[PDB]
């Protein structure tokens, strides 16, 4: 607790942490009930919602999606390149999770009935906190005290555990979600920076770009132990406060230390 | 030799081979296969929720294939960003590249993507410009930008974010 307060003071903002050891049931909690902007971290849950829907819509993942240049938004590395041929729902999902591809995430939101559709899926797994209200890129505004496009560190972690380790997805879909998170490319300086190199990690990052607001959540499999699931979110009071990946990694170290890992 | 850079992006030319691209970008910065298929994707430093990057497309999967497509975000800075919501609104479908540049500002834009589907022929060339207002290019988090896209040098459409 005292360490978290010191870290967030140095940062110049607020840090939100929740971590659970799925073996012992132990937890670590700091501002775990407070709302933080989701930023691009919503994209992991979006992929999970797509997976769940495939359980009731045969052939969904294989469905080719065509789009033109009007569908492009900044930060769309994969979707920009496949413009001329389109991409499948699966390829869009991989891009959104592993490269934080913006246009891909919007295309998938459209498949699921928009931000409200994603929110309704999260309510269906028992998450009463999560809300997505807007699309990329507008959802990144991160205005202090604005509840739009936010969740809490505990709600993120609880939902992540249900989807990756629990029964919220059928087995094949659940493994696919884990595989996507394990292949994320954007998280090397966050939770992954806090753990020994031999521990497997799947994660999804978010970065709003204003108000010191960024985050990461992850399932971590320490050598010889049950998985740990955790979320680390930050925010700050000034629009021009910059986020800090090092602060996210530091809070992650405190969390794991707190579970005795 | 460090990460991918705008200088390296500019050094790479349409027509180069896979090996020439890797030799310039630095192979440790690049990936192929997977989400990228037979294109080569090269990373710079962290920005947005990802990285400044380049992507190079090739005429085929063949080893002797040639670069027919160059894309980047956050590798190249606009020389003099002066785009405004008002200038954006004056851009019209059917304009030439020259007409667009005069309207949004001669130094407002960088090339987001440039593709030659008939390479080496320039017939059917498609181009996306990323254009910025005075403080629009930053961190990768833009304070007002636009996407202007062309086919055969003629504006096909436009979109903006946060312009004023």
């Amino acid at each position: 607790a005292e360490p978290f307060a010191k870290l967030e003071q140095d940062f110049g903002g607020s840090i939100g942490v929740y971590a659970m050891d799925t073996g012992s049931g132990a937890t670590v909690s700091y501002r775990a009930e407070e709302r933080f902007p989701l930023c691009s971290s919503f994209k992991g849950f979006l992929a999970a919602a797509v997976l769940a829907r495939s359980q009731q819509q045969a052939g969904l993942l294989d469905t080719p999606i065509r789009y033109g240049k009007n569908a492009l938004v900044p930060w769309s590395p994969i979707s920009e390149k496949y413009l001329t041929t389109g991409m499948t729902v699966a390829e869009l999902s991989a891009a959104a999770v592993q490269y934080s591809d913006n246009a891909a995430a919007n295309l998938l939101l459209k498949e699921l009935g928009g931000p409200a559709g994603l929110t309704a899926f999260m309510r269906s797994i028992g998450d009463t906190t999560f809300r997505l209200d807007r699309w990329e890129l507008e959802l990144n505004s991160a205005i202090p005290s604005d509840a739009r496009d936010t969740s809490s560190p505990r709600a993120v972690t609880e939902s992540l555990q249900k989807l990756t380790l629990g029964s919220a997805l059928a087995a094949p879909q659940r493994q696919q979600f884990v595989d996507w998170l394990k292949g994320n490319t954007t998280g090397n300086h966050r939770i992954r920076a806090a753990v020994p190199a031999d521990w497997a990690v799947g994660d999804k990052t978010g970065t709003c770009g204003v108000y010191g607001t960024a985050n990461d959540y992850a399932v971590v499999w320490p050598t010889g132990r049950a998985p740990i699931v955790l979320a680390v979110y930050t925010r700050a009071p000034n629009k021009d406060d910059k986020h800090s990946e090092a602060v996210i990694a530091a809070a992650a170290r405190l969390a794991l230390e707190g579970l005795g890992v | 030799a460090g990460v991918m850079t705008g200088a390296k992006f500019t050094q790479i030319q349409f027509g180069m081979t896979r090996q020439q691209v890797l030799d310039i970008a630095g192979a440790e910065n690049c990936e192929t296969g997977g989400s990228f298929g037979d294109s080569i994707h090269c990373r710079g430093h962290a920005a947005g929720d990802y990285y400044a990057y380049a992507t190079f497309g090739f005429t085929s999967a063949a080893a002797d294939a040639k670069v027919d497509s160059k894309s980047q975000e956050k590798l190249l800075a606009p020389s003099a960003p002066t785009l405004t919501l008002a200038k954006f609104n004056q851009v019209t479908v059917g304009m030439t590249r020259a007409q667009v540049l005069a309207t949004v500002g001669q130094g407002s834009c960088t090339t987001w993507s440039e593709y030659y589907p008939a390479y080496p022929s320039t017939a059917g060339v498609t181009l996306s410009l990323s254009c910025f207002d005075v403080d629009g290019y930053s961190t990768g988090f833009y304070r007002g930008s636009a996407h202007l896209w062309f086919t055969d040098g003629v504006l096909q459409g436009k979109r903006q974010w946060d312009l004023v």
